[PDB]
RNA sequence: CUGCAUUAAAAAUUUCGGUUGGGGCGACCUCGGAGCAGAACCCAACCUCCGAGCAGUACAUGCUAAGACUUCACCAGUCA
RNA sequence: CAAACCUACCGAGCCUGGUGAUAGCUGGUUGUCCAAGAUAGAAUCUUAGUUCAACUUUAAAUUUGCCCACAGAACCCUCU
């Protein structure tokens, strides 16, 4: 029951504070996404900030 | 199998 | 834990009472080396940056032994499965590769496992434009192998325990890409391989044959699915005769003329031996079928820079662990169908 | 459930239902979803779309609330822009 | 004041939110380039190691 | 106080008697230096582990011998077969080789005599011991 | 002598999950597929087994909302 | 050291009190007459029990309920 994904929190890079959680493998670079921003009603990028856990 | 001993019970010596 | 002599320790009894009249001497020297830490080897993918993971990894004090030993094939005089690039440290080192990385390319740089199992994979002679079968694949220490060397066009897969087939297709996704698996080139399957003497009979060219066995340097270590376990000790006595006739599955597949690698990963003759015997024996009485096992001394003698080789084997090759080099224990034996 | 308090002889309330449960006036009570909160990331955005909002429960479930619940909750509350106020009492109910 | 900060916090980053949007986008695009062009040169390897055996 | 409780150690953790203690202190003056969490480990290692009981401790001045070096001379003869750690009923199904070989003589004898084999392979098995004990240690 | 800590000693309270004639030694307890259960649904063992405790690809895998289905209750789950 | 003996039942004396201890267990549960009234399941340290459900009872509101003519309900697999 190896781990081997981690889920990560994606935060926008806009300013809103506005928080998703995806999961991603642990040996990648940090993702820098393109995600929909219900704050500002358009889509923009989010990056990166925190490790959750491991999955 | 205890040892099971049950005492006699006197009745009273009025009646 | 467990109440009473534990599977671990029934193992080390068994293998005591059994290797020390096998092998005389020499079982000290490979108890301690069961009992230790193997050395692991990086078998670099070509789909991948194979160059600068190259590059990388000989910045580690890492020397390629697969291209070192076709520089003495020559030096010394079937030749063998090309464009393999494995690296290993050098004798006595300690040192252990990094975790692997994805690269550019989306898949895994190298992959980490024992050097001695890439060793069937070469004493099978791969040829460009193969047909390639794999009985008992999972989870693809060989057919990860097989794949990098791409000189067959078609490849079959076969395991019958679909856990251990799923993480053989994890593997493959994350080493070989989509493509190359996309058409029938690999075909990955789960069923008895005792089933292959009829399904196709005298089809493939090169077959190799993975019998299931006590595996040594797994059973001194773990403690779950072990062979030696008492619910498991009716299986670990009929292990030979599961062994001989997973053999003549293979043997009956492949075409005349075609090309058998038996291998196995554990010391006694029992399972390694008397197995290649009592196939050959099965198939001339039964089915009336000549195969003659081709000598692979000259196949040893390129590889005792890297490798600790015992000198008293009968039909096969046996590599014994050192703590020099705690590679193995592995047998593999060829064979061709007349 | 205390029947009968032993300082006023009284029947008490479970608190327990008070902290999860809402009781609208018409008998109808409110409750929210077990596990809306737990394992978000591997459930579908429709399961946790319905999984997020305030149903009603049924008649075996009412009763059981009410006998838990002293009088005082049944009353008729008249708080200052109450978000459901007009949920207090049922329009258009046949039988 | 809050408010303002906060609104004014959005308008500066949003101004120049498409800028980076597009970088990324070419960066993006500029190492999958690079990885195909390895390739080629992979497979370009492969042909004198093909012609150096012929 | 650091003679005080190391006696009482010696004497209470360890079980040891009265005049071996005053053996162990005549024979061993280095036990006073070193804390006792260690001579602790270093006495119940041989205990069990090993399977000799106190006189044969106090006799051969096992205690001033370094911690690391028993460590790799012992599990090496252990992994070898050579030594066996005594069962419950305390019978070895093999005969253990005397302390006195093990610790108090070279490791160029101690190899030739005991162990049998060549000096780079211990050499090899020593930096194989000390990358799993500090492992060992990390995760404890 | 008092208060706060650390070691021991001597003690205090409480308990012994179910299934497999019993014991030993072991096995099983949750979910899914075919057989029984032949044609709406449902239908049991000491049942015959086979598997599962993941991964992959997205990053609108966004937000609301009619109407419906259910592992024989509830909890929960499903479509739209 | 016989788990002996401690006022004729000592693996922990006797009396009183907490005590109307608790017991999913056993036993019991008092006048007359009439009527309605039986065997789907799920969970459960649970199968000697309990809760939901089904069944059953009473009162009230409403209108369809049972029976059932055609038509209709899958393929790989004809125990058609
Ligand atoms: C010794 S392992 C070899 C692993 C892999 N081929 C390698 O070299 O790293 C053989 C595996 O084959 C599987 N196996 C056993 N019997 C089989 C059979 N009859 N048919 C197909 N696979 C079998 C077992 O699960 C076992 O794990
Ligand atoms: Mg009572
Ligand atoms: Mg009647």
């Amino acid at each position: 029951s190896k781990s081997k994904n981690i889920l990560v929190r994606m935060v926008s890079e806009a300013g809103t504070g506005f928080c998703f959680n995806t999961k991603r493998n642990r040996l990648r670079e940090k993702l820098t996404l393109l995600h929909y921003d219900p704050v500002v009603k358009q889509r923009v990028l989010f990056v990166e900030k925190k490790k959750i856990r491991s999955l | 199998t205890k040892k099971r001993f049950t005492p006699p019970i006197y009745q009273p010596k009025f009646k | 834990t467990e109440p009473k002599f534990p599977a671990v320790r029934l193992a080390l009894q068994n293998f005591d009472m059994t290797y020390s009249v096998q092998f005389g001497d020499l079982w000290p020297s490979i108890r301690v080396s069961l009992l230790s830490e193997q050395k692991y080897g990086a078998l670099v993918n070509n789909f991948a940056a194979w160059d600068h993971v190259s590059a990388k990894l000989e910045q580690l004090s890492a020397k390629d032994f697969v291209n070192e030993a076709i520089s003495h094939w020559e030096l010394q005089s079937w030749a063998c499965s090309p464009n393999l690039r494995c690296f290993t440290f050098d004798r006595g080192d300690i040192s252990r590769f990094p975790p692997a990385r994805p690269g550019s390319l989306g898949v895994m740089e190298y992959y980490l496992m024992d050097a001695a199992s890439l060793l069937p994979v070469l004493a099978l002679g791969l040829q460009p434009g193969d047909i390639v079968l794999d009985l008992c694949a999972a989870p693809g220490g060989k057919t990860l192998a097989l794949l990098q060397t791409g000189c067959c066009r078609n490849l079959a897969a076969n395991d019958l325990s679909p856990s251990r087939i799923a993480r053989l297709q994890k593997i493959l996704h994350s080493y070989v890409p989509e493509e190359i698996r996309d058409g029938n080139q690999v075909r990955v399957t789960s069923w008895d391989g005792r089933k292959w003497g009829e399904l196709e009979g005298d089809t493939y060219d090169r077959v190799l044959v993975d019998v299931p066995c006590t595996t040594d340097r797994h059973s001194l270590h773990e403690e779950e699915n072990n062979i030696f376990k008492r619910s498991r000790k009716k299986e670990r006595q009929i292990l030979p005769v599961l062994q001989v006739q997973l053999l003549a599955a293979g043997l009956l597949a492949t075409k005349p003329g075609g090309h058998v690698v038996y291998s196995t990963c554990s010391l006694s003759h029992l399972q390694n031996e008397y197995v290649v015997q009592g196939a050959i024996e099965l198939l001339a009485n039964q089915y009336s079928i000549q195969v003659q096992v081709e000598d692979l001394t000259h196949f040893r003698r390129v590889f005792m820079d890297t490798f600790c080789f015992f000198s008293s084997c009968q039909v096969g090759e046996l590599v014994i662990p050192n703590l020099m080099a705690n590679f193995g224990p592995m047998y593999f034996c060829k064979m061709r169908r007349l | 459930l205390t029947y009968f308090s032993a300082r006023k002889g009284k029947r008490k309330t479970v608190k327990a239902v008070i902290d999860r449960f809402l009781r609208l006036h018409c008998g109808l009570w409110v409750r929210r979803k077990a596990g809306y909160k737990k394992k978000l990331w591997k459930k579908t955005p429709a399961r946790k779309k319905r999984l997020r909002e305030f149903v009603f429960c049924n008649k075996t479930q009412s009763k059981l609330l009410d006998k838990m619940t002293t009088s005082f909750w049944k009353r008729r509350n008249w708080y200052v822009d109450d978000p459901y106020q007009k949920y207090h009492d049922r329009t258009n109910l046949k039988v | 004041q809050k408010r303002r900060e906060r609104e004014q916090h959005i308008a500066e980053c949003m101004a120049k939110m498409p800028q980076m949007i597009v970088n990324w986008q070419q960066q993006q695009r500029e190492n999958w380039e690079k990885a195909q062009a390895d390739k080629e040169r992979r497979a370009r390897l492969q042909a004198e190691a093909q012609e150096l055996l012929g | 106080q650091d003679i005080n409780d190391t006696v009482r150690l010696l004497k209470e953790k360890c079980l040891f008697t009265v005049q071996q203690v005053t053996k162990i202190l005549h024979s061993c003056p280095s036990v006073l230096r070193e804390d006792l969490g260690q001579l602790e480990y270093k006495f119940q290692y041989a205990y069990f582990r090993m399977g000799i009981k106190h006189p044969d401790i106090v006799k051969s001045e096992y205690l001033q011998y370094s911690l690391t070096k028993i460590k790799q001379r012992h599990i090496y003869l252990e992994r070898l077969g050579r030594y066996q750690t005594p069962d419950k009923k305390g019978q070895t199904q093999i005969p253990n080789p005397l302390l006195k070989d093990i610790l108090r003589v070279s490791e160029a004898e101690f190899l030739a005599r005991t162990a049998c084999t060549s000096v780079e392979e211990f050499q090899v098995f020593k930096k194989l011991l000390a990358r799993e004990e500090e492992e060992s240690e990390s995760s404890t």
